[PDB]
């Protein structure tokens, strides 16, 4: 029941691999999807 | 629905196309399964001459079929004009009429009677004619006539399913349209058990036949002005049982015989049977 965790070495996280790219959220998409009754703003959105 | 332009940039003849949408051919972008959204049950989608046969195979490879294709022309018109039937007329066959009064009744009738369809001179009935102007048949009796006679048959009756003949002769002997599901079901049952003449006799022999134009009134569109016990969704079946003058109900076109009041439309106004 060590429960050694540790920082460990490289260090990179989550997000250190993206800004490294640059994709800085332009790899991740969320999609945008129209809906027969929308209102004007979610036409303007799109 | 509407179609706003009948020709696209480049000249081509723009055909609407309805679909029955599958999850394929949209899907919303959320995780978990693909669905389409639920109002596109029904996909319109309008489409030139050029693309159409791309755009329809790929429906099909999915799980997508065709429901109906029809030229954005003949849509996107107006909802027939209903000049001549908000105001029927009326024909009433005075006794001791003058040949000529006879005869406008007998054409008045022909007209209501088998719809716009054309009746070839040989078509026409020489006894039943040669009984009115003598005496002896009322108006109504004639109607019986024609109604019996095989010409109405082999139009309305024999070619068409008998949910189509029951609206066929809701509007051909009272300008009415066919007011709720329970309607079409009794006319059908009565059918099976009494046979066609029975059937046919109900329609001239009911109250409703009676109080308007009940004898010696030549019938006239009741539909398309506001009757007694009449669902407002009847008013709108009616835009869909006669479609402009000098539209007929024919058994002659390419699957003549077919439904004006899809069976859903009848359900909306009433249910219970
Ligand atoms: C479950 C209680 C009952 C049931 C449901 C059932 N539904 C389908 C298929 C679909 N149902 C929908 C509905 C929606 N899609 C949407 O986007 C929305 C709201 C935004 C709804 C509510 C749709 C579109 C489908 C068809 C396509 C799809 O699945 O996305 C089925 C299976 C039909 C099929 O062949 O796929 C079933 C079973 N049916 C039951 O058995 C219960 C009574």
């Amino acid at each position: 029941y060590s429960a050694f965790v540790r920082p460990a070495d490289q260090a990179t996280a989550d997000g250190a691999a993206q800004t490294k790219l640059g994709i800085t959220a332009i790899a991740p998409d969320q999609g945008v999807e129209l809906r027969p009754n929308f209102t004007e703003a979610d036409v303007i959105t799109v | 629905m509407n179609v706003l332009t009948t020709s696209s940039q480049r000249g081509g003849k723009l055909f609407k196309v309805t679909m029955t949408l599958s999850p394929a051919l949209s899907h919303h972008p959320w995780p978990s399964l693909d669905t389409y959204e639920p109002s596109q049950n029904s996909y319109s989608v309008v489409v030139p001459l050029d693309r159409l046969l791309a755009e329809m195979t790929y429906i099909k490879n999915k799980g997508g079929r065709v429901l109906d294709i029809s030229p954005a022309d003949l849509e996107a018109l107006g909802p027939p004009d209903i000049s001549s039937v908000a105001i029927p007329l009326k024909v009433e066959l005075w006794a001791k009429a003058d040949v000529s009064d006879v005869q406008a009744a007998i054409v008045a009738a022909y007209k209501q009677i088998f719809g716009n369809t054309y009746v070839l001179e040989s078509e026409r009935l020489t006894s039943a004619e040669s009984l009115l102007r003598n005496g002896s048949i009322s108006v109504r009796e004639f109607v019986r006539l024609l109604a019996k006679s095989e010409l109405y048959k082999e139009r309305f009756f024999f070619c068409t399913s008998n949910n189509r003949f029951t609206e066929l002769n809701f509007k051909h002997f009272l300008g009415r349209a066919p007011y709720n599901q329970s309607e079409i079901a009794a006319h059908l049952d009565r059918y099976q058990t009494f046979g066609y003449d029975a059937e046919i006799d109900s329609y001239i022999d009911s109250d409703e036949y009676i109080q308007a134009f009940g004898e010696n009134v030549v019938p006239y569109y009741r539909g398309f002005k506001s009757q007694s016990g009449q669902t407002v969704e009847s008013f709108n079946r009616m835009f869909k049982l006669y479609r402009g003058d000098a539209g007929s109900d024919t058994n002659l076109n390419l699957q003549g015989q077919k439904r004006r009041v899809d069976p859903k439309n009848l359900l909306r106004s009433g249910r219970g049977i």
